[PDB]
């Protein structure tokens, strides 16, 4: 607040935490979903759009952990197969227009980099090793994403440049290139050349 | 050594940090938030420091300078090492730029990654004969040396817990930073220091903690290998054992207070000042093929404890050969320790034996550094002062007046070389034998090859200028030596516009042509018959020719000035002299005539305007007589009978034709040497200039009663010119491009 | 397929010219090794000052950039800075450098292809009669020899200058195995470009 | 938790001083006090290292906190108040079960007769607890180390209160496994392991004899020092040094172990340049030369002195490395030697591997191959006849000893030599700076997972301990007040506060002098750092620096000569500035909270508003021209008791 208020302001913000105890779900931050899609949406798992924080009710002094992106829960749902559904009905995205949202393409470029993280630690060497199912699925993940305009392939590899960049190193830069070359031949005739 | 001159500001406490630059510009800390602030120094200008804003976030801890000057860095204990360069070219307008970051603090020296060139000074066993053999060039490798065989600019930085940063500088503009740890065992590093091993640049990272914990060298080498930078550490053999915790004399000294390697570029000498409250003892070691083991070199008798240290930073030859013809010739200048005390005092050291050259018992030093010829000490002391004392060559012994005129000739001569920097030895020539300097110089610089000769043609001026501004008998002829260099500037920067289309046969380029003809064939009395035995194929756009004239109708006016001072109206020694009686620069002038004339009779704009008296008396034409009959009788050698009777009859009527114009003169002021005293003290004030001892001398535009535009100012030949080239997009670009960097003396820009 | 170096002088009175000497014959230049702007071309930058400089680095050498845009990005921003009140720049300790670096490339290469080396000295200055006394490799070689040393190695060079200088073409002529503005001396080995 | 983490053996009365102290400032009722002090000595057992460090805080829990309590009860109805304090901490089921887990028996039963058995919890209260307890152990369903720690307390303090092969019996059946760090950690908890440690270095003392002939009773007074230099070396590395230490200085003996102790023993901390004056006597070496070199078989050891023996193998091991280095000792025969060094008494092995530890330190890594295999065979095993009447567990000692010796320099090189490896982590709370980053991150990381969860932890007390002395006091406080300025919720500024004073306890003497004197200045005195001191941060930062004004002036004409008096001086000064000056904004009302706190937590320690000095009580009349605070705190500011003090104080009051 301001250094005239003080003491005042922040010790009547601080009265209201009692409250916004009895309208928190303890363990919010750590509990995950089943992904069928069958149960269309749940307004449970829901997140905002623009800011993947948990839509919380009123204005209330909550607990830090609640103001915080759900980096965690976006990225389990975006794991398991067949979830594109859920994932569409949790970010609220509707296939009505361009979105580019940067949420999204932001932490798609962090689930490719966590796959090529996981592409080291000895990987079955001549073999993907159960991190091959992790670029199997990216694929169609990432196709679904972008090739249905809600992300953008040259910003979305912009962002994968910067982020491998001073990043270690090569042990999964086949895979990589494989999810790249998906899109590549999937509209490179049609989108446009520098794109 | 007396104070050359010390200056306070007008009015806890951090460690400070003072760096000495190539050229003469310090950059201390001065710690009062102006806490954080870097001041920058002009050495030859105090009481005019710029303060840059530094933007750091705690002390500024390490301050170091680019080897060729030019480049500051600066860390604080936050990480953000800091390159600081200069905005357009200008030395009191610093700007920030790529730097890099690690949240430790860099609290070992930052180090500039060494270029091959090392140095070498064979002191006195050939003070004698010439120049390659006086300063010899030893054969040091750079770090990582290229791609292609030039060093790599960068910087490494050891911060506390050990890491170290590379961090080079690719010729593209971007860095290319990287970090590792020292030893895997990661430990205290409170005092730190790095210095580079000839061997390929494998430079070793001295670190130690605080009190009987082993002084722990380390190696790291560079790896630019698969475009990402790469370090590679191995230790070295650590040398515990101060020798102060082994003489019973137990905790007399717990703390190190300094280690600093003897020399950058000079590993396997370090130096190692324990202390305590109250007491300090210093020692040297060296790292000695027995196995390579530590072991004393030299140690010091018990002392107050030191607040400062100072290293020389001029490049000595410690061959025993050489100390020995040091130590009977008495050139003390690179064996120096500068030591700093509590109590007050100042003491310098024998570098390897560490016994006592001088003192200075005279609130004590927080922050020394020595100059880049052993002359000048900076000594930012307690209370907020700054002093730079007088470090004579031979430590206070009369020795005789010729010896002395061989130690400073030396030095001066290695500043020729290196081109460094002259200003510490002019802090010290007497007013009583500047002449002798300079017929010694004259004698060194004809003797030398002719090939080096043309390397020194524009600083043996600038330092004849320099030397002359003593002597209070000479002062005539400062004035003189920076005319000739701005003459011997527009010389070749028209010789250097004609670009013909014909090169007719034979290897003649038209500036050769001009002087051949101008001088051995047509020495005519009389003009249009020297532009008759020329080819009139010098065309210019009639647009440089246009932008040419303010410059051209300088040469017209010297001409008429210098040809008005033929009488000798003024009863001492005017400023025109010395271009009279024999010089060549008649013959230069000369060119520069004919050549403006074959210029006008194209464009009639780009001419010397002179008011004449007689309307139609083609002043140009009766100029061009004068200069032609005072060059007869100058070329040939001997003749003391040039004004004779005609001349001097034809030159004091020239103020009835013309008339004859003010110029300025660019010595434009006279700097604080040659007035800071033999003895006595200086008191200064920062912004406040000493009480008592508007040309653009570049573009030759007037500016005003005041300048309303802003302008730089040459720091030693008082020049003045203004900073956004205020001409138009049409203006000739070989000369605010040539001053663009260095002015013609050779000194930075000052904003004004 | 050949790899290039161009040793531009860096601050002598080619700046003004340098902005039309640029495109009429090094933009043609960089064509005839690409057609309109880590294997194959690998072209190189050298830039020397003169001798006015407390050390600051005779000369400043780039890189080998195998992207004809890159050395575009270097050849723009060559800052023609001070350059003395003195004629004759040291295109002697530029030479040197230039040996060098094709000495280099060299012993990169070591390599089925031993292709054509074309180092190109833009210079308005003469030479400067003194040594090569910055580099490490030749120290002690006047330029002559190194002009000497530069043809017997089999590599072919073209002095470009704004300006007609006799002691420059007694230069090019002294080492052996068309000009858009006619003050210009412009005489090319071994490139092709539009009369 | 740090007292019991870093501190165990300091002294009772240490510990009481600073838990007055604490409850006081924060005014922590009684009966939460003991709660807490129990909690926490619980949460230390549970998350503790598996082997020797879980001895630790068990002796901690059950002897040594009661005493405490003990002398809390003299410096104060508190047996009702530990009543109510052991009910709300048996109203905790989680925390009991995992204790009880953990130390294989109900470790609330026990430490509830445990302080029964002091002055505290009169005996009905100490029935219905156990009753209750017993009743929620129904609910949810080798003699275990607690009753281990609490009979190892009383028998080995009353029997070895005070010659023959029977005290050979005796150390035999104290080194029979796991009876070595029981007995030590009982008598570091009670305040005792100096005389057991005085005990043992005079026997050892003694056992440098060498005036007998047979060698029946010689290899008796062998294996007798071979064990007492294994246990006080023991006692060296993992209870600290310095509880071995001379404490009187008579000038005049300083038996053998003590010397050395401080020749090499390295510690950390200590390095220990080897070519010392004093690892090399060199007075005869020729002696062990050939004692080691001719004689294939055992050592003589008839008259062996033991007292110059241990001393020469540190020379003797010098040469016999360079010999083997030139070339002129044939590894074979080293292998030899190094067998006939470990064969008999391996403190001679201990004293080696100590001089061949600290020169393999100051060596350069091409220089280091041979001094290393030295080392890798001296930690082999004898695997040979003609060995002394205890071989295994004096063998497993001397392991732990040379692994805790060696650890530091095979960790550059890496030189993984391994080790018998039993008592699974012999080095808990080793290396815990992941390399290769800095310091800055671990720090902020470390104190985000503090405020995570309020309590400390026992890592995280050894991860700050090495980046406070990795680094600087200046550095640790710095970037820790950094963080606690950037939270903006008052809850977790004020627990950042309660939490960064324990994890500041670490020399909390020049932590408060670095604190007050570089950094509250640095804050008051920037107009651009004003801006961090607003209102949730802000009266977080000023209890901090009152409590820290007042632990470090409370702990043991003023003196202005002493470092703390000089700063709070400065501080108060800066205080003065800042109240009348101009410009007023978040600076002034943090200087007003600070004077409110230290008018709060005002006790009679700081009699003066802790050292106000005399030229001040000037600025009390500034303190109310801006009041903004009641009466009569302003006496309490004031120094009272004093003929100035009467005028001023009373020209103040007239005003407010």
């Amino acid at each position: 607040p301001h250094w005239l208020l003080g003491n005042l302001v922040s010790d009547f913000v601080d009265t209201f935490r009692p409250t916004a105890r009895i309208n928190s779900i303890c363990g919010r931050c750590s509990l995950l979903p089943v992904v069928n899609n069958s149960g269309a949406i749940c307004n449970s798992w829901k997140l905002d759009p623009a800011t993947l924080r948990f839509p919380l009710k009123g204005l209330l002094p909550y607990d830090k952990d609640l103001f915080e992106p759900q980096t965690a829960l976006l990225r389990y749902v975006l794991e398991q197969p067949y979830s594109r559904d859920m994932v569409c009905n949790m970010l609220g995205l509707n296939k009505q227009h361009k979105q580019r949202c940067p949420v999204l393409e932001d932490q798609l470029v962090d689930l490719v980099v966590y796959a090529m993280e996981r592409s080291e630690t000895e990987e079955k060497f001549d073999d993907g090793g159960t991190s091959q199912l992790l670029w199997q699925h990216l694929s169609s993940q990432l196709i679904f994403f972008v090739l249905f305009q809600f992300a953008s392939f040259p910003h979305m590899v912009l962002s994968l440049h910067q982020k491998l960049a001073g990043r270690g190193l090569i042990k999964g830069r086949d895979h990589l290139m494989w999810v790249l070359l998906q899109f590549i031949s999937g509209s490179i005739q049609k989108n446009a050349l520098a794109d | 050594m007396d104070l050359a001159y010390v200056c306070e500001w007008e009015k806890p406490s951090v460690p400070l940090a003072c760096a000495w630059s190539c050229r003469n510009l310090i950059a201390f800390t001065m710690d009062l938030d102006l806490t954080r602030m870097i001041h920058i120094l002009d050495t030859e200008h105090p009481w005019d420091l710029h303060s840059i804003p530094s933007e750091h976030h705690e002390a500024i801890t390490c301050l170091e300078w680019d080897q060729s000057g030019s480049r500051l860095l600066s860390a604080d204990a936050d990480g953000q090492i800091k390159c600081w360069s200069m905005a357009d070219h200008l030395a009191n307008s610093w700007e920030s730029s790529v730097g890099s970051l690690v949240e430790g603090d860099p609290i070992v020296a930052l180090s500039w990654l060494h270029n091959g060139v090392k140095l070498a000074l064979h002191v006195e066993k050939s003070g004698a004969s010439s120049f390659g053999e006086k300063f010899s060039r030893v054969k040091f490798s750079p770090s990582l040396t290229l791609f292609g065989g030039k060093p790599m600019e960068g910087w490494i930085a050891v911060t506390v817990s050990g890491l170290v940063t590379v961090s080079l500088l690719k010729p593209s503009g971007q860095v290319l930073t990287s970090t590792e740890s020292l030893c895997r065992l990661r430990g205290r590093v409170a005092l730190a220091d790095i210095a580079f091993t000839g061997g390929g640049n494998i430079v070793v990272a001295t670190a130690d903690g605080s009190s009987a914990s082993p002084v722990q060298f380390y190696k790291v080498c560079v790896s630019v290998v698969s475009e990402k930078c790469r370090i590679d550490t191995e230790i070295l053999p650590s040398l515990f054992m101060r020798c102060t915790t082994d003489l019973n004399r137990k905790d007399k000294f717990p703390a190190i207070t300094h280690l600093k390697f003897l020399a950058r570029d000079m590993s396997e000498q370090v130096l190692l000042c324990a202390s305590s409250q109250t007491s300090s003892i210093v020692e040297c070691w060296s790292l000695r093929k027995e196995i390579l083991k530590w072991r004393i070199l030299s140690a010091t008798n018990d002392l107050d404890r030191v607040s400062a240290v100072a290293l020389p930073k001029l490049p000595i030859s410690l061959t025993n050969t050489d100390l020995k013809v040091a130590s009977d010739t008495q050139f003390y200048p690179g064996l120096g320790l500068a030591l700093a005390f509590h109590d007050g005092s100042v003491h310098i050291v024998h570098r390897l034996s560490l016994q006592t050259m001088a003192v200075f018992y005279s609130v004590h030093l927080k922050a020394m550094q020595l100059s880049w010829t052993s002359l000048a000490l900076v000594g930012i002391d307690s209370h907020g002062k700054l002093s730079v004392l007088r470090l004579s060559p031979s430590m206070g012994h009369p020795l005789e007046v010729g010896l002395a005129l061989r130690h400073l000739l030396f030095l001066l001569e290695y500043c020729m070389v290196t081109g460094y920097d002259w200003w510490d030895i002019l802090l010290h020539v007497q007013p009583s034998m500047v002449q002798s300097l300079v017929e010694k110089l004259h004698e060194e610089y004809t003797r030398q090859t002719a090939a080096l000769q043309q390397v020194l043609s524009t600083r043996i001026l600038a330092m004849k200028a320099s030397l002359c501004k003593l002597s209070p008998c000479t002062v005539t002829r400062v004035c003189d030596y920076h005319t000739k260099l701005f003459l011997i500037a527009i010389s070749s920067t028209l010789k250097s516009l004609l670009r013909p289309h014909f090169l007719n046969t034979p290897d003649k380029s038209p500036g050769d042509r001009l002087t051949e003809i101008c001088t051995k064939i047509t020495d005519v009395d009389i003009d249009k018959v020297m532009i008759n035995l020329k080819t009139e194929e010098f065309v210019l756009d009639m647009n440089t020719l246009q932008a040419l004239q303010q410059l051209l109708q300088w040469v017209g006016d010297f001409v008429l000035y210098l040809l008005a001072s033929l009488p000798n109206q003024g009863s001492l020694l005017r400023p025109g002299h010395s271009f009279l009686r024999d010089g060549t620069s008649l013959g230069m002038l000369r060119e520069l005539m004919v050549v403006i004339r074959i210029w006008g009779l194209l464009k009639p704009s780009c001419l010397p305007v002179y008011t004449a008296t007689s309307d139609t008396q083609d002043s140009m034409s009766l100029l061009f007589r004068l200069l032609t009959k005072l060059w007869i009788c100058c070329r040939d050698e001997g003749p003391a009978s040039e004004p004779d009777e005609a001349l001097v009859d034809e030159c004091c009527l020239l103020p009835s034709q013309l008339l004859i114009p003010s110029l300025d003169w660019l010595p434009a002021s006279d700097g604080l040497v040659s007035r800071l005293q033999p003895k006595q003290p200086l008191r200064l004030q920062f912004g406040r200039a000493p009480t008592l001892p508007k040309i653009d001398h570049l573009r030759r535009l007037h500016l005003g009663a005041c300048p309303t535009e802003e302008c730089k100012a040459c720091t030693r030949c008082g020049c003045v010119t203004m900073l956004k080239s205020p001409n138009r997009t049409t203006a000739v670009k070989q000369w605010e491009q040539r001053w663009i960097k260095n002015c013609l003396c050779g000194g930075l820009w000052w904003r004004v | 397929v050949a790899d290039v170096v161009f040793v531009i002088e860096g601050t002598a009175n080619l700046g003004p010219y340098f902005e039309g000497l640029r495109k009429h014959y090094l933009l043609p230049a960089i064509e005839y090794f690409n057609g309109g702007p880590y294997g194959g071309t690998q072209y190189s930058l050298v830039v020397f000052n003169t001798v006015d400089c407390a050390p600051e680095s005779y000369v400043q050498c780039h890189a080998p950039t195998s992207s004809a845009y890159e050395f575009v990005t270097w050849l723009d921003g060559i800052k023609f800075m001070g350059g003395g009140g003195e004629s004759c720049s040291l295109i002697a300790e530029g030479l040197s450098t230039a040996l060098q670096l094709f000495d280099d490339f060299k012993k990169m290469r070591e390599q089925i292809g031993q292709t054509h080396r074309v180092c190109l000295l833009i210079c308005n200055s003469p030479p400067y009669l003194l040594p090569a006394v910055e580099s490490t490799t030749y120290s002690g070689c006047t330029t002559e020899n190194l002009v000497q040393q530069i043809g017997e190695r089999g590599i072919h060079f073209s002095i470009v200058s704004p300006r007609k200088l006799p002691a420059l073409r007694l230069l090019f002529e002294k080492a052996a195995p068309v000009s858009q503005d006619p003050r210009h001396m412009v005489l090319v080995r071994g490139l092709v470009l539009p009369v | 938790l740090l007292e019991g983490t870093m501190n165990l053996t300091g002294e009772t009365q240490s510990l009481v001083e600073q838990l007055t102290m604490v409850k006081r400032m924060q005014h922590i009722p009684t009966p939460l006090f003991v709660l807490e002090i129990w909690k926490a000595c619980f949460v230390g057992l549970i998350e503790s290292p598996e082997g020797t460090e879980e001895l630790k805080w068990t002796a901690f829990t059950f002897l040594k906190i009661p005493q405490v309590l003990v002398k809390l009860k003299k410096y104060s109805d508190f047996t009702e108040d530990v009543n109510c304090a052991f009910e709300f901490l048996l109203k905790l089921t989680p925390l009991l079960d995992k204790a009880d887990q953990r130390c294989n028996c109900d470790c609330t039963n026990f430490l509830l007769q445990e302080c029964g058995k002091q002055g505290l919890l009169s005996e009905a209260s100490v029935n219905n607890l156990m009753a209750k307890r017993k009743a929620d152990r129904e609910h949810a369903p080798i003699q275990p180390n607690i009753q281990l720690i609490l009979r190892a307390e009383p028998t080995v303090t009353n029997i070895l209160k005070t010659s023959p092969e029977g005290l050979l019996g005796v150390l035999g059946h104290m080194l029979s496994g796991k009876s070595l760090d029981l007995l030590l950690a009982a008598a570091a908890a009670t305040g005792k392991l100096k005389s057991f440690a005085r005990k043992f270095i005079n026997l050892n003392e003694f056992t440098t004899y060498g005036s007998e002939e047979s060698t029946k009773p010689a290899s008796v007074r062998a294996l007798l020092f071979d064990i007492s230099f294994l246990m006080l070396c023991h006692v060296a590395q993992t209870y600290g040094s310095e509880v071995i230490l001379s404490e009187s200085r008579t000038g005049a003996e300083v038996p053998f172990f003590e010397t050395w102790m401080q020749t090499c023993m390295p510690e950390e901390g200590k390095i220990l340049n080897p070519d010392h004056p004093c690892f090399r006597p060199d007075s005869t070496k020729v002696e062990s030369l050939v004692a080691l070199l001719n004689n294939s078989s055992e050592m003589k050891l008839v008259q062996m002195k033991w007292h110059e023996a241990c001393l020469s193998i540190s020379a003797a091991i010098l040469e016999i490395l360079n010999a083997w280095e030139n070339g002129v000792l044939a590894f074979e025969s080293i292998q030899k030697i190094t067998d006939n060094i470990k064969g008999k008494v391996c403190s001679l092995a201990v004293c080696a591997v100590a001089w061949l530890v600290a020169h393999v330190r100051m060596l350069g890594l091409d220089e280091r191959e041979k001094s290393l295999q030295m080392i890798r065979q001296l930690a082999g095993p004898l695997f040979s006849e003609n060995t002394l009447q205890f071989y295994n567990e004096r063998v497993v000692i001397m392991n732990s000893i040379l692994e805790r010796m060696c650890a530091d320099v095979l960790q550059q090189t890496a030189t993984q030599i391994k080790f018998p490896s039993t008592g699974v982590d012999t080095m808990p709370y080793w290396n815990l700076l992941p390399p290769k980053r800095p310091i800055k991150e671990v720090l902020t990381d470390i104190f985000a997972k503090v405020l995570e969860k309020g309590w400390v932890d026992s890592r995280s007390i050894h991860i700050f301990d090495t980046l406070l002395h990795m680094g600087g006091v200046y550095w640790f406080c710095n970037n820790l007040i950094k963080e606690l300025l950037k939270e903006t919720r008052k809850e977790h500024t004020l627990r950042a506060v309660e939490l960064l004073y324990s994890i500041f306890c670490l020399d909390m003497q020049q932590v408060t002098l670095v604190l007050l004197g570089h950094i509250l200045p640095g804050l008051l005195t920037d107009s651009s750092k004003w801006h961090s001191l607003m209102d949730p941060p802000g009266t977080a930062l000023a209890k901090l620096a009152v409590w820290c004004a007042l632990s470090s002036y409370s702990s043991h004409t003023v003196n202005m000569r002493d470092p703390l008096n000089r700063v709070l001086a400065n501080l108060f000064l800066l205080i003065s500035s800042i109240l009348g000056s101009r410009t007023a904004g978040p600076h002034t009302q943090f200087v007003q909270w600070f004077m409110e706190e230290c008018v709060d937590c005002l006790e009679q320690g700081g009699r003066g508003s802790v050292l106000q000095f005399m030229p001040f009580t000037t600025v009390s009349e500034l303190v109310k021209v801006s009041a903004m605070s009641s009466p009569k705190v302003v006496l309490a500011i004031t120094d009272l008791s004093l003929p100035l003090g009467r005028q001023v104080a009373a020209k103040a009051i007239a005003a407010l």
